[PDB]
RNA sequence: GAGUUUGGCGGCCAUAGCGGUAGGGCAACUCCUGUACCCAUCCCGAACACAGCAGAUAAGCCUGCCCGCGUUCCUUACUGUACUGAAGUGUGCGAGCCUUCGGGAACUCUGGAUCGCUGCCAAGCUCA
RNA sequence: CCUGGGGCGGGACGCCCUUGAAAAGAUAUCAAGGGCGCGCAAUGGUUGACUCAAGCGGGUCGGAAACUCGCUGAAGAGUGCAAGAGCAUAAGUCAGCCUGACGUUAUUCAGCAUAGCAGUGGAUGACGAGACGAAAGUCGGCUCUAGCGAACUUUUGAGCC
RNA sequence: GGGGUCCCUCGCUCGCUUGUCAAACUCCAAACCCCCCGUCAUCCUAGAAAGUCGGAGUCCGGACUGCUGGGGUA
């Protein structure tokens, strides 16, 4: 039977490009967010910590507040609203 | 088992054969058939499917097996030179009880192959356009699908 | 050799072997300015550098060129005019408004007694603040020049000049 | 598995880091008096007992190893989440 | 600044396997050598040696300098300034062997110790060769900068007269 | 007030890599020189570390060039092809496929370009 | 109990990964590939120093089988074990010092999209203690995702009612 | 490495030019689709989104048009 864990069916969600693949971009990391500001959830693989789940991945989240190193997105999944903590490694900044 | 079972494309590629188990190889021998150096044949023809089918190994193996002697039989053993283009890479598996665990064992393979796309290139000088037009016409009676003939180099040659 | 289109280059400065990337996100990570100090064969250089997504940028800096005009004739790549360095950066940034900062010696090795951990001395002697341990600063007297005697006799001339270049540099910048 | 007779870990007592000795826990005799033995010998007569006619259950594959750690300064041990292991020895 | 002087000296000592004899080998290595000598461990194990993975095989040690140049000098000695183009690298960083520890004069056979073969290998550079070995922005040296064979010999011929057919 | 060079820190992480040729250093950088000391080698002052007068731009580095390999981009053809969103009393014995409106490649090909761009700060010189 | 009727066979009866699955999410079958019910005081933590697989070239019966030097080498190795993902001044290897394989506690995820649901994990934090390190940092085990179990009962640990 | 002075036969292995593929392959890569922002449109104080409570039924479904949907000779 098929299983149910975090993990699971992640293997392009959770993939690297062939020229993007080992360091990642280390200004990536310290890219501080604003209250309220529109985020895009791009999760980096490469990043093991803090990461959310590969359902958000694709995910615009509004940040609300911050819990350390990380952030709390106010995060849409379907019809519901989920508070996503993720270091800023996996988020990136919507531009207008 | 006739080629009626296993004709019509309703189903995925299953060819990673590292996932699967013991499959019966084709029985077709080789691939290129006649003069295997001589790349100066001016007249060249090659036998095109006009449908989504695939062709097993054996109806593969046949039609190069009426084709290669009637080509040797009509322009000589090095008169020609004939290329069997599509290698079967999808592997045929038979439900061999009911329906329950119906996945099933492999009983061979065959080759999908799409619509207009060659099955068999045959080069010739130029008197012996006709004899190998016939061996190919010859050739696709044995496939499960409609064949016509298509002349790939010295259309002007001919007419 | 980017043999193919499945090649990852390096970063530029990871393929100039210039900055270790682990490094700076570990050093990044602290949200403070980065006391960068990188020392030639001829002579030593310091900086304050705060990151910014456009490119780090620089705040102050001092190199051992200006211990000319503070009254200093001796070799500029030494312990002692690392220390005077490091000191001259502590106090200018200190008149410019930066008191903080965390130390990086970023590929050079650490090892105690250096022209590094000389100019982190240093600074750390201006009133800048800088967390640091004690057993990597070097003796006073190998920041004063005491090693003259072994080979020598014209770098006799090193402490007094040491010590006329530190009152000046104080009564300059206080 | 090995695990040191005596490390160096924190006891939640004393609120410091110390030397602690590890002593496997020993299961004792369980006690005739407890108020589940007064009701078996009172749920006993004629026929079934009920729950106390139930022969106990099998055990798991690998049993964890119990372990406790005594403070080597206040005495006082404590207990934690211990692993699951088949073969268990003290590294000295 | 093209000549390519000696970098390094290289000696090793195959004994094959470890016990009294490898103890031998490395004391025997530092008394020929001058410095301080370390072992190399196997890779994998092999029953034909009947080796085992981590264990220790032969010594080696690195020399440089004055101390790498009289060593040569005598390996040279003991060759007896002979040697070939086959012994040279595709970079003119040559290797040969030789068979007993006894050409060495100064050092006294003992029975139990027996006759000692080791190979010797020196690597010859350019004078800007650090790029590609320091840890401040290595870079690698390109093919001009190297050291052809022919070079090798030249340089060999120059400062050592080894005559190379 | 501005510009060139040099150095450090970088951003974008190949348009930046791999490869080949031609030029330069007053200041700088590097190569390069020793091992009293600080520090160090699983041995070697090789690296690191320290203290540096020389000598050398031969390499690092900088400038210009070569389409050769890789990458990126445009361009003509393939081609509005493949594929597809919507609808269809359109069609095939069947596996299916066609028309309309709306999107729209990849490979290859023609003719070309790309042998990095840019941000900060400092040292110098040359400002009008 | 499931079950292309039931039975025989099997467990698709708990957990984990790839495809199926139609480029958000979800998605069944006795669908396909399978794996797990563990191992490890180091096969763990941290700092420093290095780079691996495999080729070509040189080295003595040390053979085309060992060990050693140069060159190519973004990974073709290794990371305990399924599958997938991650990683090169390293998430690998070696060595120094260590025990964070620490006590207590709050949220939100995902098992269980949307959308209730058990004990559990797994990511952020907080209080108190440390380890390594110049410091930044890292460490709540072994790179991430499997290795496990309610109520009742007994035993044990610290202090209390 | 295989065969009738290892004299020479010679299959694998590595490059240039051809011929085919993948559901557990991807240097590439759509059309639908999904999160967010702006605009128009529609709904909306005659009550948006949210919340609390009362009442259930329901967990035998089936078909047509697509996905070459998976399995299957069908
Ligand atoms: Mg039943
Ligand atoms: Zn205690």
């Amino acid at each position: 039977t098929n299983s149910h864990g975090e993990k699971r069916c992640t293997r392009y969600k959770l993939q690297k490009t062939v020229r993007e693949r080992g360091i990642s971009p280390v200004s990536r990391a310290i890219q501080e967010f604003e209250e309220g500001q529109m985020v895009h959830i791009d999760i980096d693989p490469s990043v093991q910590k803090g990461m959310p789940n590969p359902k958000f991945q694709g995910s615009t989240g509004k940040v609300i507040g911050q819990r350390g190193r990380s952030y709390v997105l106010e995060v849409r999944s379907g019809n519901a609203m989920k508070e996503v903590f993720s270091l800023p490694q996996h988020l990136k900044p919507q531009k207008y | 088992k006739p080629g009626s079972m296993y004709r019509n494309v309703r189903q995925r590629s299953f060819t990673r054969r590292k996932y699967m188990g013991g499959v019966p190889g084709s029985q077709v021998i080789h691939y290129d058939m006649g003069d295997k150096a001589n790349t100066s044949f001016p007249v060249k023809i090659s036998l095109i499917v006009e449908e989504k089918c695939q062709i097993r190994h054996t109806a593969l193996e046949a039609a190069r097996i009426t084709a290669n002697r009637h080509l040797v039989a009509d322009t000589g053993k090095m008169g020609f030179y004939m290329k069997l283009r599509v290698y079967p890479h999808e592997v045929i598996r038979e439900n061999k009880s009911g329906m329950r665990r119906a996945f099933g064992k492999n009983v061979g393979t065959a080759a999908r192959v799409k619509p207009m796309q060659k099955i068999f290139t045959v080069a010739v000088e130029k008197q012996n356009f006709k004899a190998a037009k016939e061996a190919l016409w010859h050739a696709g009676q044995k496939l499960p699908t409609p064949c016509r003939i298509v002349v790939d180099e010295g259309a002007e040659l001919v007419q | 050799m980017a043999t193919g289109p499945r090649y990852k280059v390096p970063f530029r400065r990871r393929r100039e072997g210039r900055t270790n990337y682990h490094l700076r996100l570990k050093l990044l990570l602290s949200r403070q300015d980065r006391v960068v100090v990188r020392k030639s064969s001829r002579n030593v250089q310091i900086q304050l550098i705060a990151p910014t997504p456009d490119g780090d940028i620089t705040y102050s800096s001092a190199v051992s060129n200006e211990l000319a005009k503070y009254g200093y004739t001796g070799a500029t790549g030494n312990t002692t005019a690392a220390y005077l360095t490091g000191l001259l950066f502590g106090l200018k940034s200190l008149q410019k408004g930066y008191e903080g900062g965390i130390l990086d010696i970023g590929l050079q090795a650490s090892s105690a007694g250096s022209r590094v951990y000389a100019a982190l001395k240093g600074v750390v002697d201006s009133g800048f603040e800088i967390p640091c341990s004690p057993e990597v600063f070097p003796p006073d007297e190998r920041i004063r020049g005491e090693h003259i005697a072994g080979y020598r006799e014209e770098s006799s001339d090193l402490p007094e000049q040491f010590e006329a270049t530190k009152e000046k540099i104080f009564a300059e910048f206080s | 598995m090995k695990i040191p007779k005596r490390f160096r870990t924190y006891c939640p007592f004393c609120k410091t880091h110390n030397e602690v000795v590890v002593e496997r826990v020993k299961k004792g005799q369980a006690s005739s008096m407890t108020h589940i033995a007064r009701q078996k010998k009172r749920q006993e007569g004629i026929g079934n007992s009920g729950k106390f006619s139930k022969v106990p259950g099998g055990d798991k594959p690998t049993k964890r190893i119990w372990l406790r750690y005594r403070c080597t300064v206040c005495k006082k041990a404590h207990q934690r989440p211990c692993f699951r292991a088949k073969k268990f020895e003290f590294k000295e | 600044m093209r000549t390519p002087i000696v970098e390094k000296v290289i000696v090793h000592m195959g004994v094959g396997e470890s016990g009294q004899h490898l103890v031998n080998a490395e004391d025997i290595l530092r008394n020929i050598t001058g410095q301080e000598v370390v072992r190399c461990f196997a890779k994998r194990t092999l029953p034909a040696f009947s080796i085992k993975k981590n264990e220790p095989i032969g010594c080696k040690v690195t020399l440089r300098g004055q101390k790498a140049q009289e060593f040569l000098e005598t390996a040279l000695g003991i060759v007896e300034k002979t040697l070939n183009r086959s012994q040279f690298d595709s970079f003119g960083n040559v290797s040969f062997g030789i068979e007993e520890h006894t050409d060495f004069p100064g050092m006294r056979y003992d029975p139990n110790i027996g006759v000692f073969g080791m190979d010797v290998t020196v690597v010859l550079k350019r004078p800007g060769e650090r790029i590609c070995k320091r840890r401040i922005a290595a870079r690698k040296i390109p093919a001009g900068h190297r050291v052809t064979v022919d070079d090798a010999i030249a340089f060999l011929n120059e400062s050592y007269g080894v005559e190379v057919m």
